RNA sequence: UAAGUUGGGCACUCUAAGUUGACUGCCGGUGACAAACCGGAGGAAGGUGGGGAUGACGUCAAAUCAUCAUGCCCCUUAUGAUUUGGGCUACACACGUGCUACAAUGGACAAUACAAAGGGCAGCGAAACCGCGAGGUCAAGCAAAUCCCAUAAAGUUGUUCUCAGUUCGGAUUGUAGUCUGCAACUCGACUACAUGAAGCUGGAAUCGCUAGUAAUCGUAGAUCAGCAUGCUACGGUGAAUACGU
RNA sequence: AGAACCUUACCAAAUCUUGACAUCCUUUGACAACUCUAGAGAUAGAGCCUUCCCCUUCGGGGGACAAAGUGACAGGUGGUG
């Protein structure tokens, strides 16, 4: 939303906002604490001038707009351009390192 | 000085035999020996399945047994090495000798 | 299974083991070694019915002790036998021995003598049945607290696996103060495997 | 079959790991002890027949 | 036939708290389930402030039942070591079942509506009281 | 001064109870039992010893104690501390045998048989 | 994972290089299963033996998310109806 | 002395082999007086204290000729066999087992404790350095109550998430690295990042558990050049329930 | 109680037919380590070396085999619990 990317939750903690679209993520949470100081000061959204500061540059090599989107999609396109020894395989739900499909439910299949 | 052995055969009464024979000997032509010091005597554990083509639930257990016995004799002197390698006729045991 | 050959239980409470040596890591080299002189016992076995072998390992030294079923020619007339007997083992084992022969207990009581002894008796086409009878006869009147032989396959030219039992006296088998022999054997003339499992029961 | 792989594990292999510890006295291929280079039936056989000086099962 | 009962409890006033700390160990982990349940005491002594011994013993003597039933259905004697072992696990089942928000607010408010002799701890009693005398028919 | 000395043996546990003089308390390890043993408030169990036995005069403990769980740990000092009590004078021998807790439980964790998992559940039944 | 950089087998090498010197070839009959995607196999096609019969594939410009281990799968029809 | 590292003893625990001991061996009552039954005392063990191996006769034409042997029939320039790829594991699927979550007894963060058993000679890698971690590198001791594998997790001490498909959750794939393997793609494992489906205790039916029990949370061993949600063994918290056929 | 190859019994290909392996007879003998080449590899050609080591009264045996002929054969995860 206002800080970046789509959307963010209003009245809630950092923690959480970071990681409700496409973007840093929370695994990294430590190395954001260590290098950053906006965390979840209170549940509440309390973005003040002080915060901000410097949240931004130290996330900011982790341009998520659309950059995840447009290597999948550059993925799928070899993937269904090239000859597809994997694509033949992500029809049926294996991965590359493969899964030995026997109980094919319906999620990832028609 | 000290004398130490260390003993492992898979029969508890021919290592008590051993160290037995051992400590008499030994003590024969001198004195001021240490007694069979116990030692924890660890084992081992071997699952076994009593079946051949199927039934792998029903299975046997085996193990090994591993006895370590530890005399020591102080005061070193070649009478009590010759005491100690007299015989060994209960081979099981394996005389370790150190110092 | 159902059964289980008892001397496998008996053995390290009352009677010794089969094999000897003394303990190490390196427990592979010697079973392999010496499985390659029980394989070589056959010779021995197949004309004087040594009943088995317990082999012990010195220092560097191995002591073995046969149970013959009689020691005159196993031990020759002056020794004529006994040398290349230790010279073969020595060349097969890559190792020498010390051959002690000793003969089995004078009475043909024990269990893996007998049990060749009607294998070989039902391999000569005689009548399983009356070599039985002649058997727990003269188990009986050698003397023993209990003793039972049976049999497994097609007996006597038949197509049919059929099993029989004739024991005699007290044999305790779930009881562990026993001390018994437990045999098997392996007899056919034209026909499968026809095996038999002698049991011996001597003194509590 | 069988007959061809007692003496191809014994032959000459490609490279270090190309080989199983497979029964000597036995053929069994699977369920094998690196310990003694015997399978699981030989084991508990030899066992039976007291041939190793370990101890009985029941001790625990 | 033992039970093998545990006579001891940290608050030796009531030994009902032994098959509190008993049932509540779910998951094979004590020290949270003790906690929570003197959460639970405490939120009681404090809200509506009075000793917890009280409107605990009024919730374990006005929700303890007396119709139950043991294809044929017929009411039966109830025998009180099993009435006040019924009583503490329903007790726990509405606990599980309210999932409320903090860790003891659901427990304090049972106890005390148990003890006010109504909600649906007083609910599941006339359940079993109607359920049971709809079975008397079987009773001649 | 004297001093007592016993001992319990208790799931896999064994505390070597030494009793000595003093205001009534422990030492476990040299180390106080509140924050040592986690959520263990159950020590009215352990001084169950104090009112039960031995009027109420509360004598000292020190013990070392290695091995088995903290709850069993903690079980291990009663019978080291009863032990103590009984050599004191024979005279509360027979109460003891009288007030329970002397008997040494000999219920510990058994061997685990084949046929259960993780959790310790026999195997399930051919249904359906 | 990788171990000794990219994984080869050091005789299939021997015939591409033999073939690249001169104008690139377009029939390699080969095994290629201990081979992995670099810059040297550019232009060239190989025939790698699913199991059946090798079938030639030629070598594109992007391969990055492709290996030449595998182009189609050794079960045949993957084993399934569809 | 940081610490049993050191001088001193085996006092305690523990440590392996002989010895008493729970055997009805005593008392009271019941019982045809007897056997036996009930209660008790002493007593750790009261009516075989607990757990494990030992599974009668036999039943299943139960399984194994694919441990091995094994009679007979067949190929024996192939029905034997040297080497390379895969394949026993494919999925509109179903099945049963096992693992993971549906949660706030909870998750996430930080200080903090309790265990036994097993293996170890070229293997077990002390400490330490580096790295985003996996792990890279160097390195101590030890043929073992010395030294290592190896830390016990829950739990105690404080905090946060505040009832959402959730700071639950990791199925799904993509990016870059690690151990072993000459080789990780059908075809090992792990790591750092991102993505975040279903699932909010499950219908008829349905399995398991009688006390240190289930349930839960950890540890070790084999299987291995490396690869265990499977197995075995060890350890921690630890309940009610059986009135009655 | 370890399926990437070896593993595996199947297919395809390169392939031999007393065969992959092993014994019995003889020409005989410590079993070939490493490289170049054709070959997907096998395998084959070679360079190279395996190379009486133990008794040896001079052989010989055995003892391994380098390759060969020989009749048996070996072999079957081919079948039959």
């Amino acid at each position: 939303a206002r800080i970046a990317g789509v959307d963010i939750p209003r009245e809630k903690r950092v923690v959480i906002s970071l990681t409700y679209i496409y973007g840093i993520g929370t695994s990294t949470a430590q190395k954001i604490l260590e290098e950053a100081n906006v965390s979840a000061d209170t549940r509440v959204k309390d973005l003040t001038d002080d915060e901000l500061g410097r949240i931004r540059e130290v996330v900011d090599g982790y341009k998520v707009e659309g950059d995840l989107r447009r290597e999948t999609n550059l993925n799928i396109k070899r993937l269904m351009e090239i000859s597809s020894y994997r694509g033949i395989r992500h029809r049926r739900g294996l991965p590359v390192r493969g899964q030995k499909t026997k109980n094919n439910a319906r999620t990832r299949k028609g | 000085q000290k004398i130490r052995i260390r003993l492992k055969a898979y029969d508890h009464r021919v290592i008590d035999q051993s160290a037995e024979k051992i400590v008499e000997t030994a003590k024969r032509s001198g004195a001021d020996v240490s007694g069979p010091i116990p030692l924890p005597t660890e084992k081992s554990v071997y699952t076994i399945i009593r079946a051949v083509h199927m039934y792998k639930d029903s299975r046997e257990q085996f193990e090994q047994r591993t006895h370590k016995r530890l005399i020591d004799i102080v005061n070193p002197t070649p009478k009590t090495v010759d005491a100690l390698m007299g015989l060994n006729l209960p081979s099981g045991v394996d005389i370790e000798i150190k110092l | 299974g159902q059964k289980i050959n008892p001397i496998g239980l008996r053995v390290g409470i009352i009677r010794d083991w089969e094999a000897k040596w003394y303990a190490e890591k390196d427990f592979a080299s010697l079973l392999h070694e010496d499985l390659k002189i029980r394989k070589f016992i056959d010779n021995e076995l197949k004309e004087a019915s040594v009943s088995h072998v317990e082999i012990e390992r010195a220092a560097n030294r191995i002591n073995i002790a046969i149970h013959t079923g009689k020691p005159g020619m196993v031990i020759g007339k002056g020794g004529s036998e006994i040398e290349k007997l230790r010279n073969k083992l020595n060349a097969l084992t890559d190792k020498k021995v010390h051959i002690n022969v000793i003969e089995i207990k004078k009475v043909d009581l024990d269990a893996r003598l007998v049990a060749e002894n009607i294998a070989r008796q039902l391999e000569n086409r005689a009548s399983f049945r009356r070599v039985q009878k002649q058997a727990i006869t003269r188990a009986m009147k050698l003397g023993a607290k209990g003793i039972k032989t049976q049999v497994s396959g097609r007996l006597g030219g038949a197509d049919i696996a059929r099993a029989e039992q004739y024991s005699e006296g007290t044999v305790p088998l779930h009881t562990l103060r026993a001390d018994i022999d437990y045999a098997h054997a392996e007899a056919d003339t034209t026909y499968g495997k026809l095996g038999v499992k002698v049991w011996i029961y001597r003194g509590e | 079959a069988k007959t061809s792989m007692v003496a191809k594990q014994q032959k000459k292999q490609k490279y270090a790991v190309r080989e199983y510890t497979r029964c000597e006295r036995c053929g069994r291929p699977h369920s094998v002890y690196r310990k003694f280079k015997l399978c699981r039936i030989c084991f508990r056989e030899l066992a039976y027949k007291g041939q190793i000086p370990g101890v009985r099962k029941a001790s625990w | 036939v033992p039970k093998r009962d545990v006579l001891p409890d940290p608050i030796h006033n009531s030994k009902l708290v032994t098959k509190l700390i008993n049932k509540i160990m779910l998951d094979g982990k004590r020290g949270t389930a003790q906690r929570i349940l003197y959460s639970a005491f405490d939120l009681v002594e404090q809200r509506s402030g009075r000793d917890a011994l009280e409107v605990f013993e009024e919730a374990i003597n006005n929700i303890m039942p007396v119709l139950e039933v043991k294809n044929y259905q017929v009411p039966v004697e109830v025998r009180p070591e099993r009435r006040t072992t019924l009583g503490l696990r329903w007790l726990v089942n509405y606990a599980r079942l309210r999932g409320e928000k903090t860790m003891e607010d659901r427990l304090a408010n049972e106890i005390l509506d148990a003890a006010n002799n109504t909600g649906g701890a007083v609910k599941k009693r006339e359940d079993t009281h109607k359920m049971a005398e709809a079975n008397k028919a079987f009773a001649h | 001064q004297v001093e007592y000395r016993g001992t319990g043996r208790r799931k896999n546990s064994v505390a070597r109870v030494r009793l000595v003089p003093g205001e009534g308390n422990i030492t476990v390890n040299n180390r106080d039992v509140r924050e040592y043993l986690p959520f263990e408030s159950l020590i009215l169990d352990l001084n169950q010893p104090f009112d039960v036995t031995e009027t109420k005069g509360n004598y000292d403990v020190l013990v070392n104690v290695h091995g088995g769980g903290f709850t069993g740990q903690a079980q291990a000092i009663r019978h080291g501390i009863a032990r103590a009590l009984l050599e004191a004078d024979p005279e509360y021998r027979g109460s003891l045998k009288r007030a329970g807790l002397l008997t040494r439980d000999p219920r510990m964790k058994e061997r685990k048989k084949p046929g259960l998992k993780a959790a310790r559940r026999s195997p399930q039944f051919s249904k359906r | 994972s990788i171990k000794k950089g990219p994984f080869v087998d050091e005789h299939l090498m021997k015939k591409v290089e033999a073939q690249e010197g001169s104008e690139k070839k377009q029939v390699i009959k080969t095994w290629s299963r201990r081979s992995t995607i670099f810059p040297n196999f550019i232009g060239h096609t190989f025939a790698v033996y699913d199991g059946r019969k090798h079938v030639p594939v030629y070598v594109t410009e992007d391969m990055v998310g492709h290996k030449l281990g595998e182009f189609a799968p050794t079960r045949t029809f993957k084993g399934h109806v569809a």
